[PDB]
C-alpha cells in the first residue's frame, strides 16, 4: 500500500491509499416543450367541449 | 383544503346519501345541529373535505339534494340529521320521473337541471381548491339514473378538469320496482363510461344476498340494504376524510385504480358483516375482506383478475400484522392479480374505527369480473328490446329506438374490453 | 403453501425436482414470469439475479450460485487455479493447462512443449473449449494444436498413463455430483458413475480416448458390452479395486476427490456465498475426474448444469428437496458432508 | 468559502430536508431560533459552516435552502415546526393542488405555472452568495412533484446557472412504503430528463432503509420519521466535508472528480455503519476494522445489490469520530485479502479517506444510539445497475399494455416520451455492463 496526500487539521485529516496501479437545451427550447404540451391539453379540452356540445 | 361537492339525486340517491351523512357526521363528531362534540383532533383535521364551516363554528355538509318529486326529500328534511343540510341546497320539482330515464334525462329533468347547477356553482365558488364531485344515485329509476347522468354531463362541461366519482346502485330483478330497470341502467352505464373517473358498483342483488344469507334477515328491506351501503361508503371515503398517505384525494385514487380510462368500475367490499361482540383478528378481517360473500357487486372475483386493489383497515391494530396478512393473500392467490401491473395492491390504515366496531376493513377492487354485472344487465335489456317491449314509455318522451341500439352496443363493447385484459 | 417457478424446461434434474415438489401437496407452481415465488429453478443463461430478494414477505431461493461460472468454464477454471493462492500454479491435482486465444499463454505453452520434446518425455496435449458439444484435438505436435484453435480454447496435458479397467484395457472418467446449500455446506452424493470407454486404449481414434456417453453411443461398436450404457457404479468399481488392486474406492480415490471438491468450492466461497444476502442460492455441480495408473486423481471438468444417471435420478433429486429446499421451506442421509471452516 | 444552496422538492424532499437541517443545527451548535453562540463573528463570516448557513445582523443563522411542494400540508409542518424560526416565508413555496403521482402533471401542467416563482426565490438566495458553487436537490423518484417538477427545475438550473454543479439525493421507490402503482414510470421519466443535468446523484432505496430500520433498530413497522432520521445521517456524513474544515470533497466539483469518471455513470453507492439501536442500554463499540468491513456488506448499503459481481471505478471512505489513519490502512489491508474488490483496469485500486474527529450527532430521543466512530463509504460500482434493471423491468410490464399511460397523455405529454426515456435507460444499463462485466 501507498499513502499519499496526507493533510491534517484540528478537526480531522484526509489521505489517499493506493493498493495497485491501474492496468443542454436553451431557455427557448424548454419553453417550446412546455407550450407544446399546453397546446395539446387545450386541443383535448376543445374536442371534449365539442363532443359535449353535440 | 381539497373540497368535495356531494350530490344525491332521486329516491335511492337521497336515501343512501342521507344515511352516508348520518354515518360520517357521527364519525367526525358532528351532531344533527352542526355542532362538533368530539374528543379527537383527527376528526377535524380534514373536516373541510365534506363540510363547510358556518357562523358559530357550525359545520354544514357540502351536499346538494336533487329530486323530481318532493316526497323522499321531505322525509330527509324530517330525518335524524335533516336539519344539518343547507336549506337552499334542496332542489326539487313536482312532476316526478316515473322510473323513466327519458323523463329524467330529456324532458322533466332538463327543466330542473339549471337550478341544480346554480347551487353547484355556489358551492364550488366557495371552495379553496375544489377537487371534484361525488354523486349518489340508482341506475334503475328515472331521476337518479336519467337526471343524474344529465347532471354529470353538464358538470363535466363546466368543470372539465375536476374528478367525477359516483356511487351507482345497480338494479336486480331480486329487488326490483319496475320491469324497465334494465333499460334505465343500460342507458346510464354508457353515460358513466364516458363521464366518470371512478364509479363504485353497488349491486342490489349482492346487498339482498348479504342481508339474507349472511346477516340472516329473511325479509330484507331497503333500510337493511342501505345499512350495508352506508358502512361501505364510509369505508371507501376514509382515505379522503382522515390524514393518510395513500389515495388521500380523488385524483390520486384514480391514478392508482384506473389503468385504462373506461375501466373505472369498482367492486366494493366490507368486513366484518355480523348478524356481534366477538373480537375480529387481522387474519379474519383480511380473509373476509377478499371473500366474494363480502363483495357488493354480485360478481365472483375468481371468474376474473384484479387490475388494481385498494384496502383500508380501520381501528387500533398491528400494522406489521396487516402488512403480513395483505402480503399473504397476494402471495397465496397471485394468479388472480394481473402480472403486468406490479404491486397493484395498496393498503391504508386509519386508527379511528367506524361506530360499533373495534376493527373493520374495506375493499375496493378493479376486477375484470365486473363484466358479469354488465353482462347480466345486457341480457335483461336484450330480452325486452328484441321485442321492443315497454319502449313506448321512452319514445313518448322523444327518444328513438336507435339510441337504445347504441346503448346496447356500447355496453357490449365495455364487456369485451374487460374480457380483453382478463386473457 | 410454498410457490415456485420453472425457467429451464430442458433440465432433467429439476423437472424431477419440480415433479417431487408438486407431489408433496405443499408446493404450487406459478407462471414462469410471476415474481411472487419462493423458489426459482432458473435458466442457464443470464439468470436475473438482480431481481431476486426484492419481494416483501417472501424468502426467495434460487438453484444457481451467481459467479459459479468461474469454476464451470474451461478457460475460467484454468485462470482461477493459476491465479488463486489457495490453489496456486503448484497445484498437484490439476493437469498443466494454458489459455490460448484464437491473458494469452501461447508462448508459455510452447516453452513447456519445447522443454518436453527436448527432454524426450511424453509431450501429448489435448485442446478443448466450452463450445465443444459432442471440437477436441489430441496431438503430440504443438503446431497442429495451435493451428486448430485459430480455425477461446485451452490446451492441457493429456494424461498418457490412465488407469485401465480389465477386462477391456479401457479408459474411464468419474462423475461426482455435489450439492452446495444456502449455508455453503458441501454435500457429496454417495453415488457416482464411471463413464467407461468400451474400446481398448490405444496410445498410437477418439472413441477409445474420449469417455463421453454420446461418443461411445455413436462411434463405439462395443457400447454396452461390459456394463449397461458404458456406466459402472461405485459398488462394482469398488469390488474391482479390491479384487484387482487390493484396495478400496474410499482409500485409493475418494479421499482425493473429496479434497479437490472442498478446495475448489472453498476457494470461491467469498465470491459467491449468499450468507448475508437478500436472496439465497444453492447449486448442484458435476465434477469430472481422471485416475492415472498410480491411483492419482486429476480434476478435469466442473459442470454447472449437470444431468444425472438414469438409475440415480430419483434418489438424488429427492435429496435435493431434502437438504436444499426443505431446509429453507420445511414441509409438514444419501450425502457425505464435506466439513470445512467457513 | 463557496456557498451551497439546498433545494427540497415534493413531500419526500421536504421531510428529508427538515430532518437534515435539524441535524445540521445539532452538529454546528445552532439553536432552533437561529442563534449560534460559538460563532464569534456576528452578522457575517466565511467559515466552513457558512457554505450552508447565512447570517443576519441579529445573529440568526439561516439555512441556504428552498422548499417547494405543490401541496401546502407538508411545508406547513416546516412553518410551524421546531425549527420554524430558521426559515423566513420566502424560502417556503407551496401550491394549491399536487401532481397526483403523475410525472406529466408535475413537469408540464403544474410545473409551467410555478417554475418562474421557484427560480425567483432561488435567485434571491444566489444573490446573497459571493461565490455560489451549486445546488443539492432532494426529491423522490416516485412522486409527481419529486419526479416531474424536479426534472424541469434541473433543466432550468442548467440554463440559469450553467457553470454550477448540481448534486442529487434521490429516493428510489419501494412498494413496502410506496403510494402509487405508476412510480416506475415516474422514476424512469425523471431519470431520463435529469441525466444530462446532474453531476452526481446519491440514490437511496426505501427498501434498504426500511430493512435496516427493522433489522438494526428493531422497529417493527418503520415510518417516514424513522427512515428520514437515518437518511439524514447518511446525507450529513456525505455533506460534512462541505461544512467542516478538511481537504477531501471540499467543493461540489470534487465530488465528480473523485467519484464520477464517466459522466453518465454518476450514481455512487452509499454504505453506512454502524446502525445501533438506542434501546440497547450497553452496546460493544465497533472498531475501525469492524465498521470498515461492514461497508462491504450488502445489508448496510443504501441500495441492495452485490458489488462482488461488478467493478469499482472509485471509492471514498468518510469517517466520523475516533479514527486515525493507521487503523484505516490496517483495516483496508485485511479487507482486501478477504473481499472481492475488483476495480476497472483504467482506474487505480485505492481509497480516498476522510476523517472528521467529531463523532456522529444523534437526534435526542431518536432511534440511533451514539457511537464512538462511524463511516460512510461512497463507491461508484457497476452493481448499482441492478436497481435500474429492477425498475426498467417493472416499466416494461406496464408499458407493454399501455397501463395508466392515458393519465400522462391527458396532461399534454406525448406517448413517445415513454419509449424515448426507456431507450435512454436501456443505453444506461448497457453502459454499466460494458464497464463492469468481462
Ligand atoms: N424516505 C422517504 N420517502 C418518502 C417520504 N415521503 C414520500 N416518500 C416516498 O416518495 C414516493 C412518493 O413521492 P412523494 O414525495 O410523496 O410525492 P410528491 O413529490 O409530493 O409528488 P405529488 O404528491 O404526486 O405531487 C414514494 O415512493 C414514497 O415512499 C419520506 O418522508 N421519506
Ligand atoms: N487432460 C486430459 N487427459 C486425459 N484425458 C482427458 C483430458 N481431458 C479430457 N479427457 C477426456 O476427454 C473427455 C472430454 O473432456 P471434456 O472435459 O471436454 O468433456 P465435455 O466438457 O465435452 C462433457 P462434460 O461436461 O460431461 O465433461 C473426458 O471425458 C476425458 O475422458
Ligand atoms: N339500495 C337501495 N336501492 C334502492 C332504494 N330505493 C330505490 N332503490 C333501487 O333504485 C331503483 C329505483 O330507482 P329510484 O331511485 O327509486 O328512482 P328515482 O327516484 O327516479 O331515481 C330500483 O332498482 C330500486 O331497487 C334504496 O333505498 N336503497
Ligand atoms: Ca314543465
Ligand atoms: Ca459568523
Ligand atoms: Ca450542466
Ligand atoms: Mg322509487
Ligand atoms: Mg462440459
Ligand atoms: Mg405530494
Amino acid at each position: 500500500m501507498e499513502v499519499i496526500e496526507l493533510n491534517k487539521c484540528t478537526s480531522g485529516q484526509s489521505f489517499e491509499v493506493i493498493l495497485k496501479p491501474p492496468s443542454d437545451p436553451s431557455l427557448e427550447e424548454i419553453q417550446k416543450k412546455l407550450e407544446a404540451a399546453e397546446e395539446r391539453r387545450k386541443y383535448q379540452e376543445a374536442e371534449l367541449l365539442k363532443h359535449l356540445a353535440e | 383544503m381539497r373540497e368535495i361537492v356531494h350530490i344525491q339525486a332521486g329516491q335511492c340517491g337521497n336515501q343512501i346519501g342521507a344515511k352516508f351523512w348520518e354515518v360520517i357526521s357521527d364519525e367526525h363528531g358532528i351532531d344533527p345541529t352542526g355542532s362538533y362534540h368530539g374528543d379527537s383532533d383527527l376528526q377535524l383535521e380534514r373536516i373541510n373535505v365534506y363540510y363547510n364551516e358556518a357562523t358559530g363554528n357550525k359545520y354544514v355538509p357540502r351536499a346538494i339534494l336533487v329530486d323530481l318529486e318532493p316526497g323522499t326529500m321531505d322525509s330527509v328534511r324530517s330525518g335524524p340529521f335533516g336539519q344539518i343540510f343547507r336549506p337552499d341546497n334542496f332542489v326539487f320539482g313536482q312532476s316526478g320521473a316515473g322510473n323513466n330515464w327519458a323523463k329524467g334525462h330529456y324532458t322533466e329533468g332538463a327543466e330542473l337541471v339549471d337550478s341544480v347547477l346554480d347551487v353547484v356553482r355556489k358551492e364550488s365558488e366557495s371552495c379553496d381548491c375544489l377537487q371534484g364531485f361525488q354523486l349518489t344515485h340508482s341506475l334503475g329509476g328515472g331521476t337518479g339514473s336519467g337526471m343524474g347522468t344529465l347532471l354529470i354531463s353538464k358538470i363535466r362541461e363546466e368543470y372539465p378538469d375536476r374528478i367525477m366519482n359516483t356511487f351507482s346502485v345497480m338494479p336486480s330483478p331480486k329487488v326490483s320496482d319496475t320491469v324497465v330497470e334494465p333499460y334505465n341502467a343500460t342507458l346510464s352505464v354508457h353515460q358513466l363510461v364516458e363521464n366518470t373517473d371512478e364509479t363504485y358498483c353497488i349491486d342490489n342483488e349482492a346487498l339482498y344476498d348479504i342481508c339474507f344469507r349472511t346477516l340472516k334477515l329473511t325479509t330484507p328491506t331497503y333500510g337493511d340494504l342501505n345499512h350495508l351501503v352506508s358502512a361501505t361508503m364510509s369505508g371507501v371515503t376514509t382515505c379522503l376524510r382522515f390524514p393518510g398517505q395513500l389515495n388521500a384525494d380523488l385524483r390520486k385514487l384514480a391514478v392508482n385504480m384506473v389503468p385504462f380510462p373506461r375501466l373505472h368500475f369498482f367492486m366494493p367490499g366490507f368486513a366484518p358483516l355480523t348478524s356481534q361482540y366477538r373480537a375480529l383478528t387481522v387474519p379474519e378481517l383480511t380473509q373476509q375482506m377478499f371473500d366474494s360473500k363480502n363483495m357488493m357487486a354480485a360478481c365472483d372475483p375468481r371468474h376474473g383478475r384484479y387490475l388494481t386493489v385498494a384496502a383500508i383497515f380501520r381501528g387500533r391494530m398491528s400494522m406489521k400484522e396487516v402488512d403480513e396478512q395483505m402480503l399473504n393473500v397476494q402471495n397465496k392467490n397471485s394468479s388472480y392479480f394481473v402480472e403486468w401491473i406490479p404491486n397493484n395492491v395498496k393498503t391504508a390504515v386509519c386508527d379511528i374505527p367506524p361506530r360499533g366496531l373495534k376493527m373493520s376493513a374495506t375493499f375496493i377492487g378493479n376486477s375484470t369480473a365486473i363484466q358479469e354485472l354488465f353482462k347480466r344487465i345486457s341480457e335483461q335489456f336484450t330480452a325486452m328490446f328484441r321485442r321492443k317491449a315497454f319502449l313506448h314509455w321512452y319514445t313518448g318522451e322523444g327518444m328513438d329506438e336507435m339510441e337504445f341500439t347504441e346503448a346496447e352496443s356500447n355496453m357490449n363493447d365495455l364487456v369485451s374490453e374487460y374480457q380483453q385484459y382478463q386473457d | 403453501m410454498y410457490t415456485f417457478v420453472v425457467r429451464d424446461e430442458n433440465s432433467s434434474v429439476y423437472a424431477e425436482v419440480s415433479r417431487l415438489l408438486l407431489a408433496t401437496g405443499q408446493w404450487k407452481r406459478l407462471r414462469k414470469d410471476n415474481p411472487r415465488f419462493n423458489l426459482m429453478l432458473g435458466e442457464r443463461n443470464r439468470l436475473p439475479f438482480g431481481r431476486l430478494g426484492h419481494e416483501p414477505g417472501l424468502v426467495q431461493l434460487v438453484n444457481y450460485y451467481r459467479g459459479a461460472d468461474k469454476l464451470c468454464r474451461k478457460a475460467s477454471l484454468v485462470k482461477l487455479i493459476k491465479t488463486s493462492p489457495e490453489l496456486s500454479e503448484s497445484c498437484t491435482w490439476f493437469p498443466e493447462s494454458y489459455v490460448i486465444y484464437p491473458t494469452d499463454e501461447r508462448e508459455v505453452f510452447l516453452a513447456a512443449y519445447n522443454r518436453r520434446r527436448e527432454g524426450r518425455e511424453g509431450n501429448v496435449w489435448i485442446a478443448k473449449s466450452s463450445a465443444g458439444a459432442k471440437g477436441i484435438l489430441i496431438s503430440s505436435e504443438a503446431s497442429e494444436l495451435l493451428d486448430f484453435i485459430d480455425e477461446v480454447h485451452v490446451i492441457q496435458k493429456y494424461l498418457e498413463k490412465p488407469l485401465l479397467l480389465e477386462p477391456g484395457h479401457r479408459k474411464f472418467d468419474i462423475r461426482s455430483w455435489v450439492l452446495v446449500d444456502h449455508l455453503y455446506n458441501i454435500y457429496l452424493y454417495r453415488e457416482g458413475v464411471l463413464r467407461t470407454s468400451s474400446e481398448p486404449y490405444n496410445s498410437a481414434d477418439k472413441t477409445c480416448h474420449l469417455t463421453n456417453h454420446c461418443i461411445q453411443k455413436e462411434y463405439s461398436k462395443n457400447y454396452g458390452r461390459y456394463e449397461e450404457g458404458n456406466e459402472m457404479f461405485f459398488e462394482e468399481f469398488n469390488q474391482y479395486l479390491m479384487d484387482a488392486l487390493n484396495t478400496t474406492l474410499e482409500n485409493s480415490i475418494l479421499l482425493q476427490i473429496k479434497h479437490i471438491i472442498r478446495s475448489c468450492l472453498m476457494c470461491i466461497e467469498p465470491a459467491i456465498s449468499t450468507k448475508h444476502l437478500h436472496y439465497q442460492s444453492f447449486q448442484l455441480f458435476g465434477f469430472d475426474f481422471m485416475v492415472d495408473e498410480e491411483l492419482k486423481v486429476w480434476l478435469i471438468e466442473v459442470n454447472g448444469a449437470p444431468a444425472c444417471a438414469q438409475k440415480l435420478y430419483a434418489e438424488l433429486c429427492q435429496g435435493i428437496v431434502d437438504v436444499a429446499i426443505s431446509s429453507v421451506f420445511p414441509l409438514a442421509s444419501i450425502f457425505i458432508k464435506l466439513h470445512h471452516h467457513h | 468559502m463557496r456557498e451551497c444552496i439546498s433545494i427540497h422538492v415534493g413531500q419526500a424532499g421536504v421531510q428529508i430536508g427538515n430532518a437534515c437541517w435539524e441535524l445540521y443545527c445539532l452538529e454546528h451548535g445552532i439553536q432552533p431560533d437561529g442563534q449560534m453562540p460559538s460563532d464569534k463573528t456576528i452578522g457575517g463570516g466565511d467559515d466552513s459552516f457558512n457554505t450552508f448557513f447565512s447570517e443576519t445582523g441579529a445573529g440568526k443563522h439561516v439555512p441556504r435552502a428552498v422548499f417547494v411542494d405543490l401541496e401546502p400540508t407538508v411545508i406547513d409542518e416546516v412553518r410551524t415546526g421546531t425549527y420554524r424560526q430558521l426559515f423566513h416565508p420566502e424560502q417556503l413555496i407551496t401550491g394549491k393542488e399536487d401532481a397526483a403521482n403523475n410525472y406529466a402533471r408535475g413537469h408540464y401542467t403544474i410545473g409551467k405555472e410555478i417554475i418562474d416563482l421557484v427560480l425567483d426565490r432561488i435567485r434571491k438566495l444566489a444573490d446573497q452568495c459571493t461565490g455560489l458553487q451549486g445546488f443539492l436537490v432532494f426529491h423522490s423518484f416516485g412522486g409527481g412533484t419529486g419526479s416531474g417538477f424536479t426534472s424541469l427545475l434541473m433543466e432550468r438550473l442548467s440554463v440559469d446557472y450553467g457553470k454550477k454543479s448540481k448534486l442529487e439525493f434521490s429516493i428510489y421507490p419501494a412498494p413496502q412504503v410506496s403510494t402509487a402503482v405508476v412510480e416506475p414510470y415516474n422514476s424512469i421519466l425523471t431519470t431520463h430528463t435529469t441525466l444530462e443535468h446532474s453531476d452526481c446523484a446519491f440514490m437511496v432505496d426505501n427498501e434498504a432503509i426500511y430493512d435496516i430500520c427493522r433489522r438494526n433498530l428493531d422497529i417493527e413497522r418503520p415510518t417516514y420519521t424513522n427512515l428520514n432520521r437515518l437518511i439524514s445521517q447518511i446525507v450529513s456524513s456525505i455533506t460534512a466535508s462541505l461544512r467542516f474544515d478538511g481537504a477531501l470533497n471540499v467543493d461540489l466539483t470534487e465530488f465528480q472528480t473523485n467519484l464520477v469518471p464517466y459522466p453518465r455513470i454518476h450514481f455512487p453507492l452509499a454504505t453506512y455503519a454502524p446502525v445501533i439501536s438506542a434501546e440497547k442500554a450497553y452496546h460493544e463499540q465497533l472498531s475501525v476494522a469492524e465498521i470498515t468491513n461492514a461497508c462491504f456488506e450488502p445489508a448496510n448499503q443504501m441500495v441492495k445489490c452485490d458489488p462482488r459481481h461488478g467493478k469499482y471505478m472509485a471509492c471514498c471512505l468518510l469517517y466520523r469520530g475516533d479514527v486515525v489513519p493507521k487503523d484505516v490502512n490496517a483495516a483496508i489491508a485485511t479487507i482486501k485479502t478477504k473481499r472481492s474488490i475488483q476495480f476497472v483496469d483504467w482506474c487505480p485500486t485505492g481509497f480516498k479517506v476522510g476523517i472528521n474527529y467529531q463523532p456522529p450527532t444523534v437526534v435526542p430521543g431518536g432511534d440511533l444510539a451514539k457511537v464512538q466512530r462511524a463511516v460512510c463509504m461512497l463507491s461508484n460500482t457497476t452493481a448499482i445497475a441492478e436497481a435500474w434493471a429492477r425498475l426498467d423491468h417493472k416499466f416494461d410490464l406496464m408499458y407493454a399494455k399501455r397501463a395508466f399511460v392515458h393519465w400522462y397523455v391527458g396532461e399534454g405529454m406525448e406517448e413517445g416520451e415513454f419509449s424515448e426515456a426507456r431507450e435512454d435507460m436501456a443505453a444506461l444499463e448497457k453502459d454499466y455492463e460494458e464497464v463492469g462485466v468481462d
